[PDB]
């Protein structure tokens, strides 16, 4: 049981990293950015939580 | 069997926003409605700061004779927002009222008030003959002619 | 002509006059997306019981989501759920039998399913501890 | 601003190109061809818009835009203009500012 | 007017012990029943502080400098100490920024002073009023510039009393971050006579102003013809914050609990790796 939370718990957590870009949070990319900008931001995002 | 498909979502159906319960104005009163302003070689000078703007009900008003702004649009300063703010007030003749604009000539452009090539900010001006005119001439309102 | 200049600038220093801010009424119990105080979601509200200080405003969990807010003009705690998700289900013979189906939504409370229709009010809506079944007899 | 994903006048009103661009642009100057002392008026661009234009979108409407609140009806009325404008193209100006 | 007050005794600087004092709330969430952990200007547990005392005879209101942050505390009865000013230089050849706890309002504002060597506030005893009577107020010489001022409403503050014991625990800390003046504060109940003491408890948030300038040093203004006078017993304390990281306790109530150093000693080390209060063995 231990092991399992804990793993579950560090999935949950890895969600309010970085990872190279701006912040951690899209919304806020999308809405500070032009779409020809803001796509190379979220291609870090995305790679990392893949 | 049994097999697994399309994932649903109950799809949120409205909008809401919520703020402070936003009371402090800025006095444009005491700088737009005062009862004397001063001269065009004395323009007056008063700093706005630490307050709530609200260009709304100005911009809406039409006894302005001219409300030209060159750094914002129109509808943009009730979306920006700003580090200070300072007011110059005059008086001038209804025919310079042109001059006024950044980068001009003439007597006022040149001997009582100039704006800079990158001016960025806003100019407002109204005819107010009937507040401060007389028959006899209110002569105390006069401009620079004459400079080095 | 009575002349006003206005000689703001922009974005180098803190602000000190900004000025414009709306804000529209409050609802409750129903999936909506809010921004209080910038702070930008989706869910349901519901009312609370949580004890904050004076000067607390959010309040988080121990994964770090936000779980309970402060409304800015009534001071009053609001508690946040998500709305339902989950997977959809077809419980199906072969079809060298027959092309007849049942449909599982599993882990939703359907007293909200239907939100293909067809199989979203037909004939049962049969509840279990796995989900809302539909299309099967008890 | 031809580019593609500029923004500024130009490219936000009248002309748009797509993201995904595959082709080329070619400019020159023509300022001894076609610029006059006097000034090439037939040449009017877009100022105003109620909102930006798909890409290789072409508008031609000549209706009168609104800049302030209220509306406005018949040809012309404050804060409401013919949204056209036009270049003054001599070849007494500086760079750029030709044809 | 300002004048140098010269007639004291002579002391060495003295040192204390600071066991668990200066814990603040770094943020505004709420938390309940959880140990997080934290990375901040903290005041590190058991260090030296530097200890100041006016008796009777000594009268010490020295400059010292202001570096990330500070934690003031005073033990006081008769609310002597009274203001702060604070700027790069202190004498006109940049900004400055003063608050003052007057007996009648509190101001804050942001100038260009000249400050004395020596600026305080002088207050009359029992001149057959039996009210102690603030007439004394020398704190610059000018005002150039200001580019913003603030004062709030005006209050009534004894200046009157004495005790055996000093009652008010006052504690305070400071910052300065990106143009961002940040004012924690707590106040507490204490018998004790000549120390700061034992025990556990958190300092709320009170203030934060956008002022936006560079600031270095500071001073403090204490409550008192051009010589001889006499200053109530108090004491007050100084200590410097460093980058350290913390483990915090939240309770039901989300009210700080308790508080582990991350780099004191080992066992705390391990307690913190574990993020637990106890190990086991
Ligand atoms: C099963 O029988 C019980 C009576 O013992 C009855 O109450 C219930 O409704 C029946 N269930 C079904 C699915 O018919
Ligand atoms: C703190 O100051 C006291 C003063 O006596 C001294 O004994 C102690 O060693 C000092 N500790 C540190 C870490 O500087
Ligand atoms: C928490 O606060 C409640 C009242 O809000 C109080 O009854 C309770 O005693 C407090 N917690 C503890 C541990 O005392």
């Amino acid at each position: 049981v231990n092991q399992n939370a804990q793993a579950l718990n560090t999935l949950v957590k890895q969600l309010s990293s970085n990872f190279g870009a701006i912040s951690s949070v899209l919304n806020d990319i999308l809405s500070r950015l032009d779409p020809p900008e803001a796509e190379v931001q979220i291609d870090r995002l995305i790679t990392g939580r893949l | 069997g049994i097999y697994q498909t399309s994932n649903f979502r109950v799809q949120p159906t409205e909008s809401i926003v919520r703020f402070p319960n936003i009371t402090n104005l800025c006095p444009f009163g005491e700088v737009f409605n005062a009862t004397r302003f001063a001269s065009v070689y004395a323009w007056n000078r008063k700093r706005i700061s630490n307050c709530v703007a609200d260009y709304s009900v100005l911009y809406n008003s039409a006894s302005f004779s001219t409300f030209k702004c060159y750094g914002v649009s129109p509808t943009k300063l009730n979306d920006l927002c700003f580090t200070n703010v300072y007011a110059d007030s005059f008086v001038i003749r209804g025919d310079e009222v042109r001059q006024i604009a950044p980068g001009q000539t003439g007597k006022i452009a040149d001997y009582n008030y100039k704006l800079p090539d990158d001016f960025t900010g806003c100019v407002i001006a109204w005819n107010s003959n009937n507040l401060d005119s007389k028959v006899g001439g209110n002569y105390n309102y006069l401009y620079r002619l004459f400079r080095k | 002509y009575r002349v006003v200049v206005l000689s703001f600038e922009l974005l180098h220093a803190p602000a000190t006059v900004c000025g414009p801010k709306k804000s529209t009424n409050l609802v409750k119990n129903k999936c909506v997306n809010f921004n209080f105080n910038g702070l930008t979601g989706t869910g349901v509200l519901t009312e609370s019981n949580k004890k904050f200080l004076p000067f607390q405003q959010f309040g988080r969990d121990i994964a770090d989501t936000t779980d309970a807010v402060r409304d800015p003009q009534t001071l009053e705690i609001l508690d946040i759920t998500p709305c339902s998700f989950g997977g959809v289900s077809v419980i199906t013979p072969g079809t060298n039998t027959s092309n007849q189906v049942a449909v599982l939504y599993q882990g939703v409370n359907c007293t909200e399913v239907p939100v293909w229709r067809v199989y979203s009010t037909g004939s049962n809506v049969f509840q279990t501890r796995a989900g809302c079944l539909i299309g099967a007899e008890h | 601003q031809i580019a593609p994903g500029q923004t500024g006048k130009i490219a936000d009103y009248n002309y748009k190109l797509p993201d995904d661009f595959t082709g080329c642009v070619i400019a020159w100057n023509s300022n001894n061809l076609d610029s006059k002392v006097g000034g090439n008026y037939n040449y009017l661009y877009r100022l105003f818009r109620k909102s930006n234009l798909k890409p290789f979108e072409r508008d031609i409407s000549t209706e009168i835009y609104q800049a302030g609140s209220t509306p406005c009806n018949g040809v012309e009325g404050f804060n409401c203009y013919f949204p056209l404008q036009s270049y003054g193209f001599q070849p007494t100006n500086g760079v750029g500012y030709q044809p | 007017q300002c004048v140098n007050l010269t007639t004291r005794t002579q002391l060495p600087p003295a040192y204390t012990n600071s066991f668990t004092r200066g814990v603040y709330y770094p943020d505004k969430v709420f938390r309940s029943s959880v140990l997080h952990s934290t990375q901040d200007l903290f005041l590190p547990f058991f260090s030296n502080v530097t200890w100041f005392h006016a008796i009777h005879k000594r009268f010490d209101n020295p400059v010292l400098p202001f570096n990330d942050g500070v934690y003031f505390a005073s033990t006081e009865k008769s609310n002597i100490i009274r203001g702060w000013i604070f700027g790069t230089t202190l004498d006109s050849k940049t900004q400055s920024l003063l608050i003052v706890n007057n007996a009648t309002n509190v101001v804050i504002k942001v100038c260009e002073f000249q400050f004395c060597n020596d600026p305080f506030l002088g207050v009359y005893y029992h001149k057959n009023n039996k009210s102690w009577m603030e007439s004394e107020f020398r704190v610059y010489s000018s005002a150039n510039n200001c580019t913003f001022e603030y004062v709030s409403q005006p209050f009534l503050m004894d200046l009157e009393g004495k005790q055996g014991n000093f009652k008010n625990l006052r504690e305070f800390v400071f910052k300065n971050i990106d143009g961002y003046f940040k004012i924690y504060s707590k106040h507490t109940p204490i018998n004790l006579v000549r120390d700061l003491p034992q025990g556990f408890s958190a300092l709320e948030p009170l203030v934060d102003l956008p002022i936006g300038i560079n600031i270095t040093r500071f001073q403090t203004l204490l409550a008192l013809s051009s010589s001889g006078w006499t200053a109530g017993a108090a004491a007050y304390y100084v200590g410097y914050l460093q980058p350290r990281t913390f483990l915090l306790k939240y309770n039901e109530n989300g009210t700080i609990t308790d508080a582990v150093d991350c780099a004191l000693d080992p066992l705390s080390e391990t307690k913190c790796t574990l993020k637990s209060f106890t190990v086991e063995k």
